[PDB]
């Protein structure tokens, strides 16, 4: 249980690399007993170890004009409010009454669906850079 | 100066609306053609089968809400879109 | 406000009832569109061959129950929903 | 309690009949649906050209042979069908 066994056993199991043990067992420490660890190929002639704490996956934002970071090629939200669609969104007028309350509170929204087809989104990219709402989707 | 010709009335419509009921800019094919109007001008009125004519009951100045079909009809006069339409088509006016 | 001309009646379609003779709710395309609604406004009357106009036989505050068709049209009014459609349209009122 | 407007008429269509001529019973698409009803309210009567009304020639409590189409349209009252259809569509009536 205690991590310098841990690096040990890393160690004499990768034909004694102290470098692999150390790496592995600083991993498991940092992830947890419930998270997972992959290896893939790098770069560089080093090993590097990157954690990612939350929740987080493999889809982008479907617009660039959603950007409000330019510097870093991001879009960041503070407190906002996520819609879970579990259907297409096509028609933007499904959506007035959730915008119109989201406007009225203030705060940004971002929309998680099956996809957004092309009216939808350029309504909702209109209405971001005007000042009245901040989406994304 | 224009006038129309037995039941025939003149109409304009108003531009389409861009924030409906919030903030919210409405963009694309959500944002319909307007369905009211300004009458310009209206015809002397419809002729009956006896041969008399009645007048119109809109009147210059009112403001109409109608159908868009295959009797509407839109010209382009002095560089201002109008449209020149029928009496019947005419559903109701606002005030 | 707004008055219909001639013949025209403007009705608002009652909400759709969910609850089915039983607890049984109904979400779909099973509870189809209400079939019944309310008058609003009155036309003035039919246009006769002659000249005359006789008044409707519908007075402001019915419920009456009417055909949906090619002819009845929908126009969003202060920000609700009614019905623009003919007097023959109207099948039957309700008590 | 519902009444028609014009030369409308409603009516309860008569129940299938299984039985035929005899023992056969008969089921599916064979027994044709009844063509035979009760009448049970009548408008006031068909509107003619000059303003005048006729009243209808079918009084409640007779019954009828009617030809089912696009004008006959069935509505729920009181959780039961019945038929809202022209005075025209009545073919004949029985005794």
């Amino acid at each position: 249980s205690d991590s310098k066994a841990i690096a040990q056993v890393g160690t004499i199991s990768a034909n004694s690399d102290e470098t692999v043990g150390k790496l592995i067992a600083e991993a498991m420490d940092k992830v947890g007993k419930e998270g997972v660890i992959t290896v893939e190929d790098g770069t560089g002639l080093q090993d590097e170890l990157d954690v990612v704490e939350g929740m987080q996956f493999d889809r982008g934002y479907l617009s660039p004009y959603f950007i409000n970071k330019p510097e870093t090629g991001a879009v960041e939200l503070e407190s906002p409010f996520i819609l879970l669609a579990d259907k297409k969104i096509s028609n933007i007028r499904e959506m007035l009454p959730v915008l119109e309350a989201v406007a009225k509170a203030g705060k940004p929204l971002l929309i998680i669906a099956e996809d957004v087809e092309g009216e939808a989104l350029a309504t909702l990219v209109v209405n971001t850079m005007r000042g009245i709402v901040k989406v994304a989707a | 100066n224009i006038r129309p010709l037995h039941d025939r009335v003149i109409v304009k419509r108003k531009e389409v609306e861009t924030k409906s009921a919030g903030g919210i800019v409405l963009t694309g094919s959500a944002a319909a053609k307007s369905t009211r109007g300004e009458v310009l001008a209206v015809g002397n009125g419809r002729i009956l089968e006896n041969g008399e004519v009645k007048p119109l009951d809109v009147k210059v100045g009112d403001i109409v809400i109608f159908n868009d079909g295959y009797g509407v009809k839109s010209e382009k006069i002095d560089n201002e879109e109008v449209l020149i339409m029928s009496e019947s088509d005419i559903l109701a006016i606002v005030e």
